[PDB]
């Protein structure tokens, strides 16, 4: 009778039908959690569903979602497509919600278990208006009794971990290839091709993806097989755009990537021949495989770089940009011909040695800005004394750049920084964080921009304190203020900082005699500047300021390393041992952030050449010691 | 309001110890990028302004000494390096404060793991003093009520 009752359509059901259907509703375990209110809507809307034979499909992977399930006798199998029976649901367990919410395809399909299964089925416009926002429940995907995909709303369900294998297989089957959501797919794909190397390396994923290009469907007509299987290609190969663009020249510096994508190209030209497909995007293929076969620094690039021993004299060795401390040591040792057991150390002109690890990479430009290396035995490491080189220039350079204009001074400072900027790849951020060593991969570019931060502040450092005229010294204070304020007005907030930073350094900030007598008007406009930087409530002085710009920009450097840092060190990479794509997202972010910045263009050869050459003293204590014979 | 400052060299915990004070490792997610990620409240109002990624850039730890009201001098207890280095910290802190005293606290993370200990334990007190651990939960608090009392 109850079978019946609940074989009815949704509008011919009783008020006694109705009655009798919702006190058997709360016997079901998927409907627990539900509210009253929410049961007798059920009730007038839940379908009764039976089916005889095992083997029996429900629907198929790929289909669009139409239904949810619950189970009442019996079970089923959860199939995929080239891994077949992945689980098995019980009697108690629902099925299909996954689907209805994100207006996904079938991730999977359901084929019955055992014979004569008894379902309940609530169609897609019944499930949306009554379910759709009650239904909170942690959608978990499953394979050999593991969790393997985990979605949250956080409305659609997002993914919040699972493992590197799941998570590219839900990314290929959510891509749509129809070309009015060209932006939305290639910005949901974005956060796994930018990401995807810190939970699944190329050597992982490009097998990965062929295994996908070929993966058939297990059933369905011959005409319906052979629709999924090109859509699946046409996926697949969606994907290897993606990953190929925001990769870009990098390729080149990994041979799995580039052959893969070699091979890649030639098995789809070939499908295309013959099965008449792909049309559009054998074409952007073939542009991106061509062109494989300041500019930016690449790891295979080739570097003369000096390394010195303790009597100072040194060794030019010949390495690639990426070389490992082992490679350095391993190039010292044939020169100087030595198994004497060398280490490699980097200091400051102040002094400040560092022993770099034998697995630390690409180290030549993360040198500090007078820094230099070098190669000795353990037992010389404390008697190791800073070369002259290091120690900067002793006569300043203000008859130079004072004859130069503020405003000149301030746009090639930019031009400058705009190049340098350009040069670093959005996955260089990635590297810098998670660790140099764990990708084996240079961040020479990034490096070198982080450096001139550090160079502009103590170049205007430098100039202050080799002004030994007071009254000429007022005039480079006034001048830098107003090289700040220009940077500050071309959006250039790196440099911009770099200078009010400099003006605050402790051997400048000092001079009292000169702050004093300089001009009043200027006295306030540096106050403001020095208010910009105030931390309070994260930085929220600068966040705003930055917030309010356009595009064409240049960010406060140093607190997105900050960002990047501490996203890092505060969330878990993996959870459960679960890749925790929770955190993945945040990183994608604050790199789209810079991608953001760069997302609109920039608008006197001598002045040119002054603000790319700059000499600058890095030691404090020398700095500190001209400032107080400067004004005691 | 209070402005604690967090300072070491790299490698020695000061941003896992940030993390566990204002919120907590794994617990919720972090985020360093709103308003409130580095405040808390204890009965008063915490920032806690860390030179954590930012060790190259010697411009924001002085700037961070400048807005500075109080000091936590971290080293940790697996590498004698980090020891000596608070040595130049200390002074740099009187340097760009322009003072006689400032209250501050030493701290020697990293407590938790002891078949790498290469710092005995009362070298620091010679120089407030703890010996805490950030992963490990110990004295993480206790830094910070330290400060607010000074
Ligand atoms: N709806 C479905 N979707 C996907 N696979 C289905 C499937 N239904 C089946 S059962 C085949 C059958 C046998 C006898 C009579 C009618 C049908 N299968 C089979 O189960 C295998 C599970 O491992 P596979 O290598 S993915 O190949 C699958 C199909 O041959
Ligand atoms: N690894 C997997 N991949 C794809 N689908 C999986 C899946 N695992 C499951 S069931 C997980 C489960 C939950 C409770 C108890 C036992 C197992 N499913 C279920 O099968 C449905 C296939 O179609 P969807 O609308 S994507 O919703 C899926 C889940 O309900």
């Amino acid at each position: 009778h109850m079978r019946m009752i609940l074989r009815k359509p949704p509008g011919q059901r009783t008020v006694d039908d109705l009655e009798i259907i919702y006190d058997e509703l709360l016997h079901i375990k998927a409907l627990s959690h539900l509210s009253t209110t929410v049961k007798r809507e059920l009730a007038g809307v839940l379908i009764f569903e039976s089916h005889a034979k095992g083997g029996t499909v429900l629907f198929n992977q790929g289909e669009e979602g139409t239904s949810w399930y619950i189970i009442l006798k019996g079970s089923v199998n959860v199939v995929i497509y080239g891994k077949g029976v992945v689980c098995t649901l019980h009697e108690g367990d629902d099925f299909g919600k996954l689907a209805l919410v994100n207006d996904a395809p079938r991730a999977a399909s359901i084929v019955l278990r055992e014979d004569n299964c008894h379902f309940l089925r609530v169609d897609k416009e019944d499930f949306n208006r009554i379910l759709r926002d009650v239904e909170a429940n942690t959608v978990r995907l499953k394979e050999h009794d593991q969790d393997v995909l985990v979605l949250e709303k956080v409305q659609k369900y997002t993914v919040m971990s699972g493992t590197p294998e799941k998570i590219l297989e839900h990314f290929l089957e959510t891509i749509r290839l129809e070309p009015s959501l060209n932006e939305a797919t290639d910005s949901v794909l974005n956060d796994f091709v930018m990401m995807h190397c810190v939970f699944m390396p190329n050597t992982q994923l490009c097998p990965a993806l062929v295994a996908h290009y070929h993966a058939q469907p297990s059933q369905g007509t011959e005409q319906e097989r052979m629709d999924y299987a090109l859509n699946n290609k046409r996926r697949v190969i969606r994907l290897v755009l993606q990953w190929a663009a925001m990769y870009g020249d990098l390729l080149q510096e990994d041979d799995v990537a580039m052959a893969f994508l070699e091979e890649f190209y030639v098995s789809v030209s070939d499908d295309a021949r013959m099965m008449a497909a792909f049309k559009e995007q054998l074409p952007e293929l073939e542009k991106i495989v061509k062109q494989i076969s300041r500019q930016p620094i690449r790891g295979s690039d080739e570097v003369l770089f000096k390394v010195y021993c303790i009597d100072h004299t040194y060794t030019t060795i010949r390495v690639p940009v990426a070389a490992s401390v082992k490679e350095v040591i391993s190039a010292v040792a044939d020169k100087l011909g030595s198994g004497e057991g060398l280490i490699i150390v980097k200091m400051n002109s102040g002094g400040e040695k560092v022993v770099l690890k034998s697995n630390d990479v690409s180290v030549f430009t993360t040198l500090t800005i007078n820094g230099r290396l070098f190669a000795c035995p353990r037992e010389q490491f404390d008697s190791l004394t800073p070369l002259p080189e290091q120690e900067g220039p002793t006569t300043g350079t203000v008859g130079t750049f004072e004859l130069m204009s503020s405003k000149d001074l301030a746009y090639q400072m930019t031009t400058y920084d705009w190049e340098l900027f350009n040069c670093v790849h959005e996955l260089e951020l990635i590297y810098h964080t998670f660790g140099r060593h764990n990708f084996k991969k240079t961040t020479a570019n990034l490096d070198l921009f982080l450096r001139r931060f550090n160079e502009i502040q103590f170049w205007v450092v430098t100039e202050v304190c080799l002004c030994s005229q007071l009254s000429k010294r007022v005039q480079l204070l006034k001048k830098f203020i107003k090289i700040a304020a220009h940077c500050k007005e071309y959006k250039n907030l790196n440099s911009f900082f770099a200078i009010v930073m400099g003006l605050s350094n402790v051997a400048v900030s000092r001079l009292a005699l000169t702050w004093e007598k300089l001009p009043s008007k200027f006295k306030k406009f540096y106050a403001e500047f020095e208010s910009l930087m105030d931390p309070s409530r994260n930085h929220r002085a600068y966040r705003l300021t930055a917030a309010k710009l356009e595009p064409p920009l240049i960010p406060f450097m140093p607190l997105l390393i900050k960002d990047m840092t501490f996203t890092h060190e505060g969330n878990k990479t993996f959870i459960d041992n679960l890749v925790n794509f929770e955190k993945m997202r945040m990183i994608a972010n604050t790199a789209r952030t810079v991608r953001y910045y760069r997302s609109q263009p920039f608008n006197h050869q001598d002045v040119r050449s002054y603000v790319r050459q700059l000499n600058v003293i890095d030691n404090q204590r020398t700095l500190s010691q001209m400032s107080h014979r400067l004004e005691p | 309001e209070y402005k604690l400052v967090v300072l070491g060299s790299g490698g020695v915990g000061k941003s896992a110890l940030t993390v566990q004070f204002v919120q907590g490792i794994f617990v919720e997610k972090y985020d360093p990028t709103i308003e409130d990620s580095y405040r808390k409240q204890v009965q008063c109002m915490l920032e806690i302004l860390d030179t954590a990624g930012t060790e190259q850039f010697t411009a924001m730890r002085d700037l961070y000494m400048k807005n500075g009201q109080g000091f936590a001098l971290v080293y940790s207890i697996t590498a004698q390096s980090t020891f000596n280095d608070l040595q130049d910290l200390r002074e740099q802190i009187l340097r760009v404060k322009d003072t006689d005293d400032v209250p501050m606290i030493l701290v020697g993370n990293k407590c938790d793991l002891e078949d790498e200990r290469v710092v005995g334990k009362e070298q620091g007190q010679n120089l407030a003093f703890l010996e805490s651990s950030a992963k490990s939960k110990i004295n993480v608090n206790e830094i910070f009520y330290d400060l607010v009392r000074q």
